[PDB]
RNA sequence: AAUUUGUUACAAUACACAUUUUUUGGCACCCAAAAUAGGACGGGAAGAGACUUUUAAAGUGAGACGUCGCGACCCUCGCAGGAGUCGUUCUUGACUUUUUGGUCGCUUGAUGUUUCUCUCUUCCCGUUC
């Protein structure tokens, strides 16, 4: 019905956990009303900041039912 | 529906919300929408597992927030008439 | 702004291949090129395999409910 | 199509449709040949059931249905039956359901 | 209704003081306040009660009271509380 | 059709609702919301024993059990009674109505 | 204790203290003020209360003293998602 | 489901009959008809009672090996034993095999 | 007059005690002088309604006994009451204040009715009794308590506690 | 440039197998008629996880994918 | 020389909705422990074994978040959810200002999560046959 309103966090850098497991990190591009979120030059982060952390495609979406908290590491 | 509806008059001051992960997050609630995803300001994370960091912004989805705590000088508020 | 499904029908006719990661309880995640999809995002992958977490064996053209979608990853 | 452009009528045609031609069809055939039904849960427990109704959500109403449960702890393993007089079964926790010979 | 005590001892904690208070209170009457609401401590507290008549009685018997060392300067108050 | 307007016909009959943690309820059931909200009034509510060398019971449905408040001190077995409980809908998993009623004309 | 009209909904029901359980087998007592369609209600003046896991173990069958611990938090709105049952604790003011 | 006049075939004594001599099955079927009547909603939930019990498909009656349905017509016997029972009031311990009888019979 | 279920019912239960819980009872048309001589009696009538807090202030009761199980009660305000033993195994588990001032209590019925607990109440006050008079009381009523966090407002000292508890062993 | 529904109505009364999301069990049989949700209904069903099953019915929710 | 009837508006209940944001389920699983004809079971205290620490002598499985608490060589004055303003008449509305505890030890507060590995003797108090 109404669309969330990421419209500051477009185009920012930002980390969002997948599940209970999961952080992605990347480049917010689109999302729609069911929060489905596509963002770019993805990154999986993991205990090892650079050691386990491998990045993922050039375009990830993201279905938005995994979603638990966005947070923006940007202005 | 009314909890709804004093969740928008909740605007602009401290609350606290659990999700249902289990973590806690206390700080001021910049945004809220008619399907309970809400964003906040400025707010202390608790993990689950209890180590508590800060973030400057939250935006979080509605369907995984499990209880919202709001100032209690709302109880009174109009919407209870 | 790039809207998710309008970035899903670029790798439906783009033809590029695409890992999809499924829930956390399954443990696998399946791989192949995405054909087409609908509103529900449960999508058509032609020359699907299933990889265990590459020793995995091939699908075919399967479809997969957008349930269980989690990640779609080029 | 989509729904919400029918009618009240032509939503009333459509799940008459559904039930008698199609996957319910299983069902409703089920219902009227007094043909004794196996029914999986999403519990793991196995109820042989006949089905006095059904609806939409698949929640059905059955009579004399016997309910079959296992359990396991390190692999010692017992085999549990329950039998009901009356049962109304709600739809969602069913995965399969198979219509006996 | 309202009785403000003074001189006592600031070293025990807010909420086990108030406990301490109502303790003593509910045998003159009813306290309606277990606390008052500044909780700047140190002697200051407002043992609310419900009926004039228990606040005066307790004014009465509890002056000079020995309470966690020191002795408690009862007193009616100035101003009326908010609860009454 | 909506088959949960079956169940608001049966009204003021004993019950049990077993619910999704196993937990079962037996009682004398009250008006069904559309929802198949269930709300019931002299209702004894328990979790079975699984016997299978004393296997752990669900964990969850103990707690919600003894912090109704009905669960009394000196009872042995796990079980708890209580006037008055509501059920969210989508909890139920199977319901046992009476084998008194019958169905011919209700399911009218 | 305290009987509740024998045909009494949630609507009926306002002020009330009542005792909610979730999902999770933890409980919010406090006095309800407003509900919606999905169930969702705002207690006024609630405390979380939890069942210990050595607790948990004392539950399991053989009087019994439990330590629940519990935390307050006042005004929540609780979401229909996560509640399970409802009962009634005390009758209002 | 027959909006017309039609002639049509089928087999009231199913499995029993064919599992068991001439005589006994009609008597079997008579108990059982008495029965039904008795049964105003239990016979669904005493023929049904065993859910593993099938009915053939050209067959009407419950196809089984025949123990539980003599524990059936006993059951339903006590339901009509009780039924004709309690509107004249007589005991259980004063019902006899030719009170029984004349209660099968009449 | 006597503590009968009437009266319970009759008690205001409506102005909860907001310092901790909910439903601060008084028995009868107020219990606070409501004169009952004998045993509290008829205690079923409540029925555990709700740190439940009872007052019982200004009233006439011999002995704390004859409770009914109360899992809430966690506040009992004995205040102005002929209390002379209180012996029971009812609120055993439950309760965690006991305020006894102005009574009738011996320094030893007082300690003779406990029995001794591994753990026991968290708030006690014996004050106005003749047994607080009586020599080393305070030792006394410490060994007896067992666990205590108070006695007559001043908490048993730390150290007074490991010399009660050298006494004891 | 086939989606899901024309995909599903040119897989009618073919040999399809069906793997639901739990236990890696997959139901191989021939198509019988999809709902709008796409519930499925099977003839001549096997249980894979071995058993021989005459006809199923399978609800939408516990299926993870559907292949020939 | 207040009651009843009719009409209008508002509020509440029931006639809806199985497709990622609440009600037609991501569902379920760790595993194992009492039987007899003075005896078990729980709680508290003491001793010992095995554990840890120092170079024989010291206490009881170990390592990690918080939670409110026992001490203090510190700070700190001491009586006012409420307060002010304006409208209005003997206490109401509309508009603005914004919680004691601020901290440190704990010579083991006291206490819950989460990983790994493998108890006996003596006294005191309650329950049961």
């Amino acid at each position: 019905v109404s669309t969330p309103e990421l419209k500051k966090y477009m185009d920012k850098k930002i980390l969002l956990n997948i599940n209970g497991s999961r952080k992605v990190a990347g480049i917010l591009r689109g999302y729609d009303i069911f929060l489905n979120v596509v963002l770019d030059d993805a990154m999986e982060i993991n205990g090892e900041d650079p050691a386990n952390n491998h990045q993922l495609g050039l375009q990830t979406v993201i279905r938005g039912n995994s979603i638990i908290s966005l947070e923006a590491l940007d202005a | 529906g009314i909890p709804v509806k004093l969740l928008n008059e909740a605007q602009g001051h401290i609350v606290s919300l659990e999700l249902t992960t289990g973590a806690t997050y206390r700080g001021k609630l910049v945004e809220s929408e008619d399907s309970m995803n809400v964003q906040l300001r400025d707010v202390i994370a608790t993990e689950p597992q209890g180590a508590v960091t800060h973030m400057d912004q939250i935006f979080v989805r509605g369907s995984q927030i499990k209880f919202i705590v709001v100032p209690d000088l709302l109880k009174n508020a109009p919407l209870f008439k | 702004m790039v809207p998710p499904i309008n970035c899903i029908f670029n790798f439906l006719q783009q033809q590029t291949p695409v890992t999809i990661w499924l829930f956390e309880q399954i443990g696998i995640r399946i791989k192949g090129k995405i054909v087409g999809f609908d509103e529900f995002m449960n999508v058509v992958i032609d020359e699907a395999v299933e990889i265990p977490v590459e020793k995995g064996t091939p699908l075919g053209k399967i479809l997969l409910k957008g349930d269980n979608i989690t990640l779609i990853t080029s | 199509r989509p729904k919400h452009e029918l009618s009240r009528a032509e939503l009333e045609e459509l799940e008459e449709f559904e039930f008698k031609h199609g996957p319910m069809s299983l069902i409703n055939d089920a219902m009227v040949t007094r043909t004794p039904v196996i029914i999986s849960l999403r519990n793991n427990h196995k109820i042989i059931a006949r089905v006095k109704a059904f609806d939409r959500h698949c929640n059905m109403v059955l009579e004399n249905v016997k309910e079959l449960w296992t359990e396991k702890k390190g692999k010692n393993v017992i085999n549990r039956e329950r039998f009901i007089s009356k049962l109304f079964l709600r739809g969602d926790s069913v995965i399969v359901v198979l219509k006996t010979p | 209704n309202t009785l403000y005590v003074s001189q006592l001892n600031e070293k025990i904690n807010m909420q086990r003081l108030r406990v301490n208070l109502f303790l003593l209170f509910a045998t003159f009457g009813e306290v309606l306040k277990v606390s008052m609401n500044f909780k700047k401590q140190r002697g200051q507290a407002f043992i609310t009660m419900r009926t004039i008549d228990q606040a005066s009685l307790a004014q009465i018997s509890l002056n000079g009271e020995r309470f966690f060392g020191k002795p408690l300067k009862v007193e009616f108050s100035k101003s009326e509380t908010k609860t009454l | 059709m909506k088959l949960v307007n079956f169940l608001k016909k049966l009204r003021n009959e004993q019950v049990t609702i077993e619910l999704k943690n196993g937990t079962t309820v037996w009682g004398t059931l009250q008006s069904v919301s559309p929802q198949m909200n269930a709300i019931l009034t002299d209702v004894k509510l328990t979790l079975p024993q699984p016997r299978l060398n004393k296997l752990n019971s669900n964990g969850i449905a103990m707690a919600s059990l003894y912090l109704t408040g009905g669960q009394q001190p000196t009872a042995s077995d796990n079980i708890a009674s209580l006037q008055y409980i509501n059920i969210r809908g989508n909890t139920i998993r199977q319901i046992i109505l009476p084998d008194s009623l019958n169905l011919d004309s209700l399911l009218v | 204790k305290i009987q509740v009209a024998h045909s009494s909904r949630l609507a009926n029901l306002i002020d009330y203290k009542l005792r909610v359980l979730t999902q999770d087998g933890r409980v919010y007592i406090g006095q309800l003020m407003a509900f919606d369609k999905h169930m969702n209600l705002v207690l006024n003046e609630c405390i979380e209360e939890r069942v210990p896991k050595t607790q948990l173990d004392k539950l399991r069958p053989r009087t019994l003293n439990i330590k629940v611990e519990k935390r307050v938090l006042g005004l929540t709105i609780l979401r229909g998602e996560q509640i399970l049952s409802t009962v009634v604790e005390d009758k209002p003011l | 489901k027959a909006t017309e006049p039609q002639m049509v075939l089928f087999n009231i004594y199913d499995d029993w009959l064919d599992r068991i001599s001439s005589y006994t099955a009609f008597s079997r079927l008579t108990l059982l008809l008495r029965a039904l009547k008795t049964n105003e909603e239990s016979a669904k939930m005493i023929l049904l009672s065993d859910p593993t019990i099938t009915i053939k498909s050209y067959h009407l009656w419950p196809s089984f090996t025949d123990e539980q349905w003599i524990t059936i017509e006993s059951q339903m016997r006590d339901l009509i034993l009780t039924e004709y029972g309690r509107k004249y009031n007589v005991n259980i311990s004063a019902l006899t095999q030719t009170e029984i009888k004349d209660i099968i019979l009449g | 007059m006597k503590f009968t279920p009437s009266i319970v019912i009759d008690a205001p239960q409506y102005y909860v005690d907001h310092f901790n819980g909910k439903y601060n009872v008084d028995k009868c048309v107020i219990l606070r002088d409501l004169q009952l001589e004998t045993d509290s009696e008829s205690m079923p009538s409540s029925l555990k309604h709700l740190t439940h807090i009872l007052d019982l202030t200004n009233n006439d009761l011999i002995m704390i006994p004859d409770l009914s199980r109360r899992d809430d009660i966690h506040t009992l305000l004995l205040g102005r009451n002929n209390i002379v033993e209180v012996d029971g195994r009812l609120l055993p588990m439950n309760v965690q204040n006991l305020t006894l001032s102005n009574n009738s209590i011996r320094r030893f019925e007082d300690l003779q009715r406990l029995r001794r607990a591994p753990r026991t109440l968290k708030n006690l006050t014996l004050i106005g009794n003749q047994v607080c008079h009586l020599a080393n009381y305070r030792e006394h009523v410490l060994r007896l308590v067992p666990h205590l966090e108070t006695l007559d407002f001043q908490n048993v000292t730390a150290e007074e506690r490991k010399s009660a508890m050298s006494f004891p062993r | 440039p086939v989606n899901p529904k024309p995909f599903l109505k040119g897989l009618v009364n073919h040999r399809v197998g069906v793997k639901l999301k739990f236990n890696s069990t997959e139901y191989r049989g021939t198509l019988v008629s999809t709902d709008n949700y796409f519930n499925l209904q099977l003839n001549e069903a096997e249980e894979f996880v071995h058993g021989t099953l005459g006809e199923i019915f399978i609800r939408c929710n516990n299926v993870l994918y559907i292949r020939e």
